[PDB]
RNA sequence: GCGAUAACGAACGAGACCUUAACCUACUAAAUAGUGCUGCUAGCAUUUGCUGGUAUAGUCACUUCUUAGAGGGACUAUCGAUUUCAAGUCGAUGGAAGUUUGAGGCAAUAACAGGUCUGUGAUGCCCUUAGACGUUCUGGGCCGCACGCGCGCUACACUGACGGAGCCAGCGAGUAUAAGCCUUGGCCGAGAGGUCUGGGAAAUCUUGUGAAACUCCGUCGUGCUGGGGAUAGAGCAUUGUAAUUGUUGCUCUUCAACGAGGAAUUCCUAGUAAGCGCAAGUCAUCAGCUUGCGUUGAUUACGUCCCUGCCCUUUGUACACACCG
């Protein structure tokens, strides 16, 4: 509840899940740099890890940093609701998952060929690079 | 060396768009040397408006 | 002369009743308060994670004090706000039903409110007694 | 991009704050940011404590604007 | 089934006949010593319909704004049921419709 | 009963009904003291009818108003009118008219809206545009 | 503008040529008089006629008027 | 339900009767000028303040035309047109 | 001088107002004077107001704007650029905060500084255009007192608005910097560069 | 309109007229509107006071607030200026209203190859009329995408985003043996939504539609950032026979151009412009659309013919199907 000082404990650059995080960002919004971690998700893992949101990224100790990456990789074990997850009711094993920085584009990709392998209409328009959700195309999306 | 001149008579709207007004000014001190000058903003009589230069009359504007 | 709830500013009265309700500790807080957002129109959960439920329950109690048989559907509309539809214009959307219903249900077992006849939720015989008390301990400074 | 304002308060800057803020006609969140090179959030906590420590007198209280002056 | 608190509801589009029937009933409820409450002017309802002028879709976008004002009055009488109904036949008007509810 | 006069003030849609009774000087807004009106930056709009005449005028009378309709700002102007009109109307009925004409002089010389309701109302919207005078942007 | 029309200008000056002794310089008195002298279909025209008749009456006392 | 048939008192003052009467004449091959003046004088004979008849369409000629036949005094704007 | 006891209690500080009407119960009009003979009748400081919000009808007739309080004309000009139109309560907050900053700096009466900044920012001769259907034919003309006053308010608020855009300094304290510099005639301030440049061009046309 | 006057006296149109908004402590009443008292009753300081609930029998009182019918009220009224001392105009004072009091509805003599036979069981003629161009069923399309143009919605942030808290309108709409209306209140659900009852054919209930901007207190701190939320993956509900070419809604995640916009060009003078929402129409579902309504509420003229369009007078004409000559 007052200004405090520290020396040598701040860490300017963090590395979490093979992603570089700026250490002078507030912890809740620093994790949003990790792809697959939005503002809504980052708010809860810090609250489940008892990391008060009033701390910058470099303020955290190693003990706290490992406690966060553990929760993100195992969300359901920490009373994180299934509906709150990124990839729930998975295609192959049917369980609720939350894919992260490097895993996200791999399983996002696997969904694309899975649409394209069966040659569905939605997968085809994805192949063409067009809008797949029915949006009009006669007058919008003319950039490159 | 600015001079102040109270207006005593609004002659009429002049200029192409009618945005400038002919007016008859009288000096606060030395109540003589009455001059006709053009003014941009809205003007009633008895408005105290100062002149950067005094020795110049005015006639109808384009 | 006496003191009533109407004789104290609303904004700092709720901040005082919220403090009492947290320190008293008898109010039952549901287990999802650290996860949920107040309204579907909101995009983030409340910033005061430890205290937002107490303050909202304090707000609910004060709002019911000044009226007669307000329902839980009316509470969702009151605390609801303008939704940020992306490119479409803004619109008013009601708040979450469970959060308001749990507060009035939680407030019903702490003794401040009760189900009124012909619908709604009246303030209790003791509900008037204890709110007017908090008002007195608000304005002494 | 050129701002790079300091958000962590070390010891060299801390006593520099207590040595420089008293010699200000008018201090505010922007005044602290403008001249002390500290961030806005760090300025807000600094203002709320410097008032509690008596160095700073609160001219006006508001969420969006904090008007303060020297207490000497 | 004798003297009752009886409601007569008057609705019509035009006010001249509505006030004549309203005044005529009040007049007959005066010489007859019957206590009465009314008439009560209910807030008039403006039924508005806004169409496009063009039967086609060509021209300036011009609109008609039609209206249908509905005026409703209720009068409370304290009299036996036989007396009130025959009063209605005395003050029968084509424009104004009457409904009687106990 | 007692010396009671009832009045009203109006703005665009807001209407504030003021009851002025004889008493110790009780002045409440919808059952709440006027010292706690929400629009803080406008709290002096309702303080004006008080400090203009002097709080000594309110020793013998108590005022309770009920304001409904309109908006947040429109309600403030409705309240201050009901109070100003209520104080004048009480003097005309229960005090000599010399004093009533005195109070009305200070009020009118300061703000006409203290006693006279503003007659401005919203102009109806006309087709061919999104507003009363505004029109849809034209293209050639 | 406030230019009175011919239906009020000619109708008011017929009154002066016909009922000058009973007229006066007061609008309120003139307004009541014209409700019993002329059959005016609308209240607004009645005040308009009397308001211009008053102006003509106010002008007659300062000299002779044209058309009366 | 009970239906009663009542004669119109002043047939000349009813534009509905005059328009139906004109159609029964136009459909009999009578010339327009003789037919049009038959309603102009019948309306005025009944005491109408004014009357104007417009007939539009095609008559033997490929191009269509309209002709107005006014008489007497006619008002055009404002509420009284809805009254009289 | 007496403290008047009512059934509805009135705070002590606010009762200190029956004696004198002051802007926000803090600023006095008694010691305020227009330092220009030519704008006295068009800077209205004779009728004191508590808050710069009167909701009067000053757009009906031609010169009713000169009767509006000068601070209210200033808070009217703040609410611009679409997103701020109609946000007068926000505008009053900026003016209320701006005066306090003008008070802690230079210690003068804040509304005296406002009057000085307005008389010093209005150009006395502007060069109007008299082009005959396209050709350039600039002509030097005089400036009326009313347009001189109300363009000062337009330039002062425009300069303050642009100084607070994408800047950590708040609008209330951007207005304070704009008003203080222009009040003392400093050429660093916006609306003083504009006033000199207007009067400079008029000199190059006679 | 005054006035000049070979004109005089008139008609349509304009104006008058009608609807709506603003005034009425002056009439008429209102348990489907509100209030004070009064019964009964709660909380807080005890001074008899301050906030409430209850009240369709207190078989009360009243019509200021609310509703609407009969009227009254403004006619440029009075006074100053200018003016041919005329029509008028500009200032004050009084006033609810002094810009035609604000806004609309109606709206002349003729005319256009203007648009509609895709509104009509309105139509002439031509075409088709049983392998139909009728009508019906199934499925698709009207959304289809290298591009140009127009009406708009979000935004580019700090006069701000979020997070809590404060918490105010008006215009309106609403059903039955249906083919299902508006839906409170209770209970589940993070939500979307689900379920059980009840009210309302309506000043009674939804509803004070507790709307949003807005205000207060916090977090953020000039960073493509917590601005912005396209695009897309996975999942949850609703409507509908049927959602694939995602109807719509909800949850998590991805988080693009955009850092205020060239030549040009639109709308607008007071409760106006601008924001900001709400209701009604379409409607099983879908409103970034219209038609209205209200909340907050300004800057700047109150002038001119410079551009543009139109009207009038004079003029030329080889045009009159009238320059599309
Ligand atoms: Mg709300
Ligand atoms: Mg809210
Ligand atoms: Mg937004
Ligand atoms: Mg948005
Ligand atoms: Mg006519
Ligand atoms: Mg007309
Ligand atoms: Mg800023
Ligand atoms: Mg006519
Ligand atoms: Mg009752
Ligand atoms: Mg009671
Ligand atoms: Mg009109
Ligand atoms: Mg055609
Ligand atoms: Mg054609
Ligand atoms: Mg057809
Ligand atoms: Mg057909
Ligand atoms: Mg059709
Ligand atoms: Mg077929
Ligand atoms: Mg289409
Ligand atoms: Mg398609
Ligand atoms: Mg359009
Ligand atoms: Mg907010
Ligand atoms: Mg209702
Ligand atoms: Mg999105
Ligand atoms: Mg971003
Ligand atoms: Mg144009
Ligand atoms: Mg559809
Ligand atoms: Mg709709
Ligand atoms: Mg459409
Ligand atoms: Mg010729």
């Amino acid at each position: 509840p007052l200004v405090v000082q520290e020396q040598g404990s701040f860490q300017h650059i963090l590395r979490l899940l093979n992603t570089n995080i700026d250490g002078r960002i507030k912890i809740m919004y620093a994790l949003t740099k990790i792809r697959g971690v939005g503002r809504r998700y980052a708010n809860l893992v810090c609250k489940k890890a008892d990391v008060e949101l009033t701390k910058r990224a470099g303020e955290l100790t190693q003990e706290e940093l490992e406690r966060i990456v553990t929760i993100m990789q195992n969300p359901t074990n920490y009373k994180i609701p299934a509906w709150f997850l990124n990839r729930q009711k998975d295609q192959v094993d049917g369980k609720d998952y939350h894919v992260l920085a490097n895993n996200l584009e791999s399983k996002l990709r696997d969904d694309l060929e899975r649409l394209k392998k069966i040659r569905s209409h939605r997968g085809i328009r994805h192949f063409w690079g067009l809008k797949v959700r029915g949006q009009h195309t006669k007058t919008t999306s003319r950039g490159r | 060396p600015v001079t102040l001149a109270k207006v005593i008579k609004v002659l009429g709207r002049t200029g192409s768009r009618g945005g400038v007004t002919q007016v008859r000014v009288e000096f606060l001190e030395d109540a003589s040397r009455t001059i006709v000058r053009n003014v941009k903003g809205p003007v009633r009589e008895n408005d105290i408006l100062c002149l950067m230069e005094s020795e110049r009359e005015a006639r109808r504007l384009r | 002369p006496g003191v009533s709830v109407r004789d104290v500013p609303a904004q700092d009265f709720i901040n005082a009743y919220a403090q009492f309700l947290q320190r008293q500790g008898k109010l039952e807080v549901p287990g999802y308060v650290d996860i949920v957002k107040t309204s579907a129109g909101n995009d983030l959960p409340p910033q005061e994670a430890e205290t937002w439920f107490y303050k909202r329950a304090a707000s609910i109690a004060r709002h019911i004090y000044l009226r007669k048989q307000v329902g839980v559907g009316a509470l969702n509309k009151l605390y609801g706000g303008a939704k940020n539809r992306g490119f479409r214009p803004h619109k008013h959307v009601d708040a979450s039903g469970s959060i308001n219903r749990k507060c009035v249900q939680a407030l019903q077992k702490i003794g401040v409110l009760e189900i009124s006849p012909k619908g709604g939720r009246r303030i209790s015989e003791n509900g008037q007694r204890d709110l007017d008390r908090i008002a007195a301990q608000t304005l002494e400074e | 991009d050129k701002a790079q304002h300091i958000v962590i308060l070390d010891q060299e800057k801390y006593d520099r704050i207590l040595k420089d803020v008293p010699t200000y006609k008018y201090v505010s969140v922007s005044v602290l940011v403008d001249r002390l090179k500290i961030g806005g959030s760090l300025a807000r906590v600094a203002l709320r404590q410097l008032e509690e420590d008596g160095i700073i007198t609160p001219v006006l209280k508001h969420s969006k604007q904090a008007i303060y002056t020297r207490a000497q | 089934q004798q003297i009752h608190k009886i409601r007569i509801t008057l609705t019509s589009t035009k006010v001249k006949q509505l006030e004549n029937v309203s005044a005529n009933i009040i007049r007959n409820a005066a010489q007859y010593n019957i206590v009465k409450k009314g008439p009560v002017r209910m807030p008039t309802k403006v039924l508005k319909i806004t169409t496009r002028k063009t039967p086609n879709g060509e021209g300036s976008k011009t609109w008609d704004a039609y209206e249908m004002r509905i005026h409703k009055r209720v009068i409370d009488l304290q009299a036996p049921a036989s007396t009130v109904k025959r009063i209605t036949q005395i003050t029968i008007e084509p424009g104004v419709d009457v409904e009687v509810t106990i | 009963s007692t010396q009671s006069v009832q009045t009203f003030g109006k703005k665009k849609t807001a209407t504030a009904v003021a009851h002025v009774k004889a008493g110790k000087g009780l002045i409440k807004i919808n059952g709440s003291p006027i010292t706690l009106v929400q629009p803080e930056i406008l709290r002096f709009k309702v303080y004006e009818p008080l400090t203009l005449v002097g709080l000594d005028k309110f020793q013998g009378i108590d005022i309770r108003v009920k304001v409904t309709g309109g908006g947040h700002v429109s309600q403030v102007y409705a309240i201050r009118q009901a109070i100003a009109k209520g104080l004048v109307a009480y003097h005309q009925k229960y005090v000599d008219e010399a004093s009533k004409n005195e109070l009305k002089k200070i009020f009118a010389s300061y703000d006409k809206t203290l006693l006279v309701a503003d007659s401005r109302r919203m102009e109806p919207k006309k087709f061919g545009g999104r507003g009363a005078r505004a029109r849809f942007q034209k293209s050639y | 503008g406030r230019v009175r029309t011919k239906t009020v200008k000619r109708a008011s000056k017929v009154l002066i040529e016909r009922f000058y002794p009973k007229l006066t310089l007061d609008f309120e008195t003139n307004k009541r008089l014209t409700s019993e002298i002329a059959v005016i279909q609308s209240k607004r025209l009645r005040n308009k006629i009397a308001g211009y008749t008053t102006h003509l009456m106010k002008r007659i006392q300062k000299g002779p008027v044209r058309g009366i | 339900i009970a239906i009663y048939a009542e004669r119109v008192e002043e047939r000349g003052l009813s534009a509905a009767v005059q328009a139906e009467a004109l159609k029964a004449k136009l459909l009999s091959g009578l010339p327009i000028r003789r037919a049009a003046y038959g309603v102009l004088r019948f309306a005025m004979g009944a005491g109408a303040k004014g009357v104007e008849v417009v007939i539009s369409g095609k008559l033997r000629a490929a191009r269509a035309k309209s002709q107005k036949y006014a008489d007497g005094f006619m008002i055009h704007s404002g509420q009284p047109t809805r009254d009289f | 001088l007496q403290v008047v006891e009512l059934a509805t209690t009135i705070p002590l500080d606010v009762q200190e107002a029956q004696r004198e009407v002051k802007l926000f119960n803090k600023w006095s009009f008694e010691d305020v004077e227009v330092k220009d003979v030519s704008l006295v009748d068009y800077i209205q400081i004779r009728n004191p107001v508590f808050v710069s919000h009167t909701a009067g009808k000053y757009a009906s007739k031609r010169f009713r704007k000169a009767q509006c309080p000068i601070v209210e004309r200033l808070t009217n000009s703040l609410m611009m650029n679409g997103r701020n139109n109609g946000k007068k309560l926000k505008a009053v907050r900026i003016v209320k905060h701006a005066l306090e900053i003008i008070h802690v700096l230079t210690e003068q009466n804040p509304i005296q500084v406002v009057v000085d900044a307005i008389v010093n920012s209005g150009a006395r001769e502007d060069s109007t255009r008299i082009g005959s259907s396209g050709t350039v034919r600039r002509q030097a003309v005089d400036v009326s007192p009313l347009r001189r006053v109300n363009q000062a308010i337009a330039l002062l608020t425009i300069g303050a608005r642009e100084a607070s855009f994408r800047n950590i300094k708040t609008i209330a304290e951007c207005l304070a910097e704009e008003l203080i510099n222009a009040a003392k005639g400093s050429s660093t301030s916006y609306a003083i560069k504009k006033k000199d440049e207007l009067e400079r061009v008029a000199k190059s046309n006679r």
